[PDB]
Formats: C-alpha cells, sequence, structure tokens
RNA sequence: GGUAAAAAUGGCAA
RNA sequence: GGCGACUUUCUGGUCUGUAACUGACGCUGAUGUGCGAAAGCGUGGGGAUCAAACAGGAUUAGAUACCCUGGUAGUCCACGCCGUAAACGAUGAGUGCUAAGUGUUAGGGGGCCCCUUAGUGCUGCAGCUAACGCAUUAAGCACUCCGCCUGGGGAGUACGACCGCAAGGUUGAAACUCAAAGGAAUUGACGGGGACCCGCACAAGCGGUGGAGCAUGUGGUUUAAUUCGAAGCAACGCGA
RNA sequence: GCGGGGUGGAGCAGCCUGGUAGCUCGUCGGGCUCAUAACCCGAAGGUCGUCGGUUCAAAUCCGGCCCCCGCAACCA
RNA sequence: CGCGGGGUGGAGCAGCCUGGUAGCUCGUCGGGCUCAUAACCCGAAGGUCGUCGGUUCAAAUCCGGCCCCCGCAACCA
C-alpha cells in the first residue's frame, strides 16, 4: 500500500571534526530536542578517547564504527540472510554503538560512550558482539540466502 | 549421457545435461506417479492437457 | 588403508526432503558418502541447494583422499538441489566427465501411494 | 511442486 | 457396463462401394430372458504394490479424522453368487424433414482442390426454451411404440410378497404434518476465492500505556440521597 | 475375621524414612475477541476423616472412633 | 573369601590406553524467531575427572594405596 520511497534528509558537517557521521551521533545521542547536551556529551567523549588512545579521536571513532557495522542481516519472510544498504550499515552502527554505550556501567555518558568506542575500535564493545550476533544468525540461515 | 567437451565448462555440460532432461521428461513422468489417480481423473487430465496444447 | 582409483562414479540422489552423495568406483563400490542430514542440515534447510553443495563437497574431498580425480555423475529424484552437487564436485576439484539422469521410471507397474488431502 | 500449522460458536422477529 | 505391451488361435459387430438376389421379410416392445463398474459374498488358489478395519506418532479444547510410520480384509486368478452407481449426454428407440462455417477418424469418386458416405468435435441461423441453453450428433418440425411424472415431509420407511448364503435388491403404502418444497436468472452481501490499488495497516523507527503515587470519568458497591444522560470501534477528563 | 484408604472444589502425589504440602483440572483478577470458547498472564484456596498418645516437633509414627473399599466366611 | 570391571557438570557418555590438549548429549538459564506452539538458531552456566599419594617437564591420563559400586566364583555350620 506504498506509493514509492521517499528522499533522506541531510546533515551538515560537523564544526569540531567536519564529519557528516559526527553529526548524526549526536542526533542519535540527543533526547527530546536538547542537542545542547548531545553536542556536549560527544565532544567530552571524543576528547577522553584520544587523551586515553593517544589518536585522532576520529580516527578511532571510524575504526570503532567499521567494526560494529555489519555486512549481513536476518530478515523473516525463515529468516533469510540480507545484504544491509550501505546507508543502514550506518544507522545501525551508530544506533547500536549510543544503546551498548548507554547499558554501560560508567556513572557520566561521555566515559560511556568513550568506553565503548575504544572497546569497539579493539573489536571488544558490547556493540561488536551485537554486529557479531547478527552476523552468526545470518550465516545460520545462509542456506535460505537463495 | 551428457560427455563434457574438450576445451568445454562443466557449467557449460551442465547446461546441456539439463536441456537433455527436459526433453527426456524424466522428471515429467516422476510427478506424475508420485501419487495414484483413479482412472477417470488420469482420463480427463490427458484430455483437458492435450486441449491446452 | 589407502586405495588408488583415479576414475569413479558419483551419484547423486536428490530428494525433496534430503540430498545424499555418494563416490564410487566405476564397478560400484563406495569410496565416500555425504548427506544434507550427515553434517547436520535438519527439515527444510536439508533440501536446500546449499545443503546438497556442502553433502558434494565433503563426499567429493574424503574420496579424492583415495587419489579419485575424474568422475562421471548419475542423478535421481527431484529434488532442489541436484545442479549445486554437480557444480560442488568441480568445485571440490573432481573433474566431471558425463552427466546422466538415472531417476527410475515404470512403464506402467506399481500403483502409487494415495495422495495427500492436506 | 509445494506447503507455513491451528482456525469452534452466535434464539426468532422486523 | 467397458476395452490400452506384444504374439498366436477361436469369435462378434460396424462402415464404404457395387447393385447378384429376396421382395416389406419392417419399427417398437408389457410380461419374459440375458448382460451389467466398484464394493461385497462363497469355494479353492495367490499375495508384489496399494490399502477399509486396526495399532502407534502427531495435530487439537477434544481428534474415534485430515497429516506421518505401519497394517489385515480386500486389491489379483478360477468358478459360482450379488444386480446396484451422479450405471449421466441427469437427454428411450425408429423414421423423415429443416441455414451455414470449421477440425478430425474410416472409406468412395472426380479434377492440392472439389464432391460424397458413415462416425467424432467445435462454432452458429431458423425454430424452440422459464431461463440457462439446444440447434442435421435438436432440447427444431413431424408420425409410431414403449417406460415414467402429477406439492414437500413422513419414506424408499411399514406391512405383505418375491429374490439372495448374507449384505441386501425388487415391489411399495398410511396415519400424521406443512404452505410451502423446487428450476433458472438478477441485484447485493460474504468467502480461511482471484486480480489490481491505497491508508502510520504492516514493515522500518521514535516515544509511550499496562507496573507506582496521584487527578479525573465510568462500573460496581454503599447511601436518606449518592440527580439525570452517554455503553465496542463511534460511552467512560463524555453533556459539564 | 483380616488387610487398604480417608490430603485445596475434583482426581491424584507426599507418609515407608517426623521438620518440606506437589501435580492436573477447577476457582478468581487481568488480557485477546464484536462476543463466547480456546488461548495468554497474575493470584488465591487443604487446621491433611475425627478424637487421643508419643515426640522439641506429627499428613507422616502409634491407639481408638466414624466412613469407605477389598478379601475371607469352610467340614458337616 | 578370591577374581574381573567401573567410578568424570543434574545425569549419562569420551579422552586413560597410546601422560601435556576434561569433550559429547540431554537437563539448565538468557535471547532471536514462530500470530503463535514446538522445533530450530545464538549466547552463557554447571564436572578440575572416585579419593589420596608417588613418579614425571607435564598425570583425569601412569604406577600404587584406599573407598564405593557392579558382576562372577565361594557357596553341605
Ligand atoms: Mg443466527
Ligand atoms: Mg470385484
Ligand atoms: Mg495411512
Ligand atoms: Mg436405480
Ligand atoms: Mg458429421
Ligand atoms: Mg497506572
Ligand atoms: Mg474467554
Amino acid at each position: 500500500p506504498r506509493k514509492g520511497s521517499v528522499p533522506k534528509r541531510d546533515v551538515l558537517p560537523d564544526p569540531i571534526h567536519n564529519s557528516k557521521l559526527v553529526t548524526k551521533l549526536i542526533n542519535k545521542i540527543m533526547l527530546d530536542g536538547k542537542r545542547g547536551t548531545a553536542q556536549r556529551i560527544l565532544y567530552s567523549a571524543f576528547d577522553l578517547v584520544e587523551q586515553r588512545s593517544g589518536r585522532d579521536a576520529l580516527e578511532v571513532f571510524e575504526e570503532a564504527i567499521n567494526n560494529i557495522m555489519p555486512v549481513l542481516e536476518v530478515k523473516a519472510r525463515y529468516q533469510v540472510p540480507v545484504e544491509v544498504r550501505p546507508e543502514r550499515r550506518t544507522t545501525l552502527g551508530l544506533r547500536w554503538l549510543v544503546n551498548y554505550a548507554r547499558l554501560r556501567g560508567e556513572k557520566t555518558m561521555e566515559d560511556r560512550l568513550a568506553n565503548e568506542i575504544l572497546d569497539a575500535a579493539n573489536n571488544t564493545g558490547g556493540a561488536v558482539k551485537k554486529r557479531e550476533d547478527t552476523h552468526k544468525m545470518a550465516e545460520a540461515n545462509k542456506a535460505f540466502a537463495h | 549421457k551428457t560427455v563434457v567437451r574438450k576445451n568445454e565448462s562443466l557449467e557449460d555440460a551442465l547446461r546441456r545435461f539439463k536441456r537433455s532432461v527436459s526433453k527426456s521428461g524424466t522428471i515429467q513422468e516422476v510427478r506424475k506417479r508420485e501419487f495414484y489417480e483413479k482412472p477417470s481423473v488420469k482420463r480427463k487430465k490427458k484430455s483437458e492437457a492435450a486441449r491446452k496444447r | 588403508v589407502k586405495k588408488n582409483i583415479e576414475n569413479g562414479v558419483a551419484h547423486i540422489r536428490s530428494t525433496f526432503n534430503n540430498t545424499i552423495v555418494t563416490i564410487t568406483d566405476e564397478f560400484g563400490n563406495a569410496l565416500s558418502w555425504s548427506s544434507a542430514g550427515a553434517l547436520g542440515f535438519k527439515g527444510s534447510k536439508k533440501s536446500t541447494p546449499f545443503a546438497a553443495q556442502m553433502a558434494s563437497e565433503t563426499a567429493s574431498k574424503s574420496a579424492m583422499e583415495h587419489g579419485l580425480k575424474t568422475v562421471e555423475v548419475t542423478v535421481k529424484g527431484p529434488g532442489p538441489g541436484r545442479e549445486s552437487a554437480i557444480r560442488a564436485l568441480q568445485s571440490a576439484g573432481l573433474e566431471v566427465t558425463a552427466i546422466r539422469d538415472v531417476t527410475p521410471v515404470p512403464h506402467n507397474g506399481c500403483r502409487p501411494p494415495k495422495r495427500r488431502r492436506v
């Protein structure tokens, strides 16, 4: 019952790091339209990651997202392994990063987000586990790929 | 029996195999005799399928 | 413990329920076999083309360990996994010299079972 | 070729 | 009713042409008398497959089913019996007459074409029909003979008779009861029918409700009275 | 005459071997449905037949009593 | 009383033999999916191997002791 696809909205590059992805991360962190708190958390997290890592914050963030983003996923139709679209890949990566960061035990969000981004760069975070689990279930359903 | 030709792909040979099976109609026959169809029903199917043909 | 058969026959029995691949010498003595069920495929997955491929690959690999290099393929049954099995033999490194269909057909013989009303 | 499986019932009037 | 590998033996019918012969010798057919799918029955033989019953497994609220694994009679042969099927073209047999077009089976005749005989299909006038439809393979137009019908239920029951080893078959009521049973077609509605399309319908997401305290409406209960109205969606922070 | 049993509303465990009340259904509140059933979720409910005894403690062990069930009731 | 065998997540079942390397399968738990249910798929837990010693680079593993269990002989106070 649908006419067709709808054009997606676009985001300006992050001022501090000049990445569109950074802007999208702020949007996922933001709650109730409170942009400033979201930006504050992200920028502080990027400082902490660089401080602990000793490497550029964007580099580790990019390394982190690369590990979290999933090539294949199961879709109910029998679950069939399907290739995640490039845009979908980013959505899942950012969503998983923020959600699993929120479930971490550190007192402040900034520390949780930094620990998550660091862990994902080492391929050891809960978000990484989510990708691995997604890939496993996709491989189990490889027979239904057709 | 399809025999792989010299300098011919196994996949290419597989294409030849599939076509030979289709002409033989061994698949067609197998499906028909999976379950028993009462004599009158068999005769009806023969007629109407021929009507299609 | 180690045979040396260069030329053999690969028999693929593909059904709607399962795929079984047995590799034999030309005299019908078996060298290796694999099935969708043997590889741990269950239910619908047993009849999938992927399961047929994996069965073929496993059986081929074991047979090659007995020194099989060339194979003649005989196919029986109407299941979806026949072609995948044939490609798997080639992929395993065995060369398919010939492919033949051996599915049994009666010349109006024994009464088939009842049709499934459901 | 298919196929998902299960899937009961409901006063007579006007 | 039926009849599908091939071979041989015995045997029935039909069609074409010809026009030797016979010379109306024909048609129908009550009562009779035979044949008659499948299941079933008797005696003997056989038994692969399939498969009532039956037994597990499963499904389910239950599942004495559907589905799965088995499985006996039976399915097969011979000889008897049974005598029934939506035994249907739901269309008795015979005869003649009445537009065409096209396919096919077995012939005949004359120049691939035309003509013709007997079948077998499709399409289609006239005519017919409640309509659907039928239409030289009539359900048209006619004549002969036979069988059969006269609202639905009770009831193909009861009783009697006959037939059958049995199962049952054939024949076949009434009391009583109802105002209807029915055929075809039409418009809707509906469908665990189809096609094609939409809608925050789903999917993909985000934030909630259901859990706590409280506010408020409602039900219920209570009360002297707890005013009256709203009740699935489309009553319930609704009239207010 | 001699055994067995009496446990939420029903049926059935726990007793042998004292400390522990289970299971299935039902009931009740909520949900699903237009509604009902089915199904889903949460919850309540048995002084263990009855009086006694023993024991720190009794469904449990022991003795009466009542109820129920089975078996026996023979030789003349 | 002699002889033979065994003791390993809750349980069963290997590696023991042929020392280094406790697996396997159900029972669990949490998830996914199933309208659903089950099944299936994914993750996680539970035995330090009967026990105690010796030997050994290293022993559940081998050698010993000890205990428990099972089977078979012993079965003419
Ligand atoms: Mg009604
Ligand atoms: Mg018969
Ligand atoms: Mg059956
Ligand atoms: Mg009759
Ligand atoms: Mg004609
Ligand atoms: Mg609330
Ligand atoms: Mg209900």
